[PDB]
């Protein structure tokens, strides 16, 4: 159901992982994420909860920043939540 | 195990195993230097039940790279500190699907918490 | 240095905790942050993870968000940024 990725970030807090860290999230959409600014894992994760953790909204942001698909997006997203309720 | 662990330390102590069936709780020292739990507490939390706290000795030591595990009244085991302490007033840690341990020192500040998770 | 809400704050993990609980801030400007839409604790975190720990730019857009003066701007970040070392 999840890739390993994905448990790997779930399991310990993020700290200053790169933005690479999260679960489909691979080089080109970390160089383009890294370039747009958000050159860290918590600043998506701020990113993240500024849009209240809405799914859709998220998901959009995340496509219209990057270009991600779907199932990357779905991935990521689902990443982040699982980690802001295991840890925040 | 259908388990899934999230665990996060920030002192020289972590919430090193948590039982799935509520028998004991067993914490490491992680730091190459001992340190002093004098009043500390652990917190458990399981789903919605009402929280169960445990409270150290005012005076108790773990030293670097040692292990304190504190077990329940329905564990059997046996007493023997520092290693080995048993919850006599509290049978069991609990079960359930929402399972968090907290390890807080004695200014009530939470320096260590591990939850485990499952479908 | 800090007073008994500060260190309340910094204790334990936000999880829920309102916009009124930060340190710095009070009645009016909680009501005005949840005016602007910053209605929860965890909201006003990813803003602050956004600007990337920043405390000029942070202690800036807490100005122009709610009118605070220093003395909150500065309690606010600090906690928020205590916080973040501690769990984050």
């Amino acid at each position: 159901t999840t890739s390993q990725k994905h448990r790997d970030f779930v399991a310990e807090p993020m700290g200053e992982k790169p933005v690479g860290s999260l679960a489909g999230i691979g080089e080109v959409l970390g160089k383009k994420l890294e370039e747009r600014g958000f050159d860290k894992a918590y600043v998506v994760l701020g990113q993240f909860l500024v849009l209240k953790k809405d799914e859709d909204l998220f998901r959009e942001w995340l496509k219209d920043t990057c270009g991600a698909n779907a199932k990357q997006s779905r991935d990521c997203f689902g990443c982040l939540r699982e980690w802001c309720d295991a840890f925040l | 195990s259908s388990f899934s662990q999230h665990a996060r330390t920030s002192g020289r102590v972590a919430v090193e195993e948590v039982d799935e069936e509520g028998k004991f709780v067993r914490l490491r020292n992680k730091s190459n230097e001992d340190q002093s739990m004098g009043n500390w507490q652990i917190k458990r939390q399981n789903g919605d039940d009402p929280l169960l706290t445990y409270r150290f000795p005012p005076k108790f030591t773990l030293k670097a790279g040692q292990v304190v595990t504190i077990w329940a009244a329905g564990a059997g085991a046996t007493h023997s500190p520092p290693t080995d302490l048993v919850w006599k007033a509290q049978n069991t840690w609990g079960c359930g699907n929402s399972l968090r341990t907290a390890l807080i020192n004695s200014t009530g500040e939470e320096v260590a918490m591990r939850k485990l998770v499952r479908s």
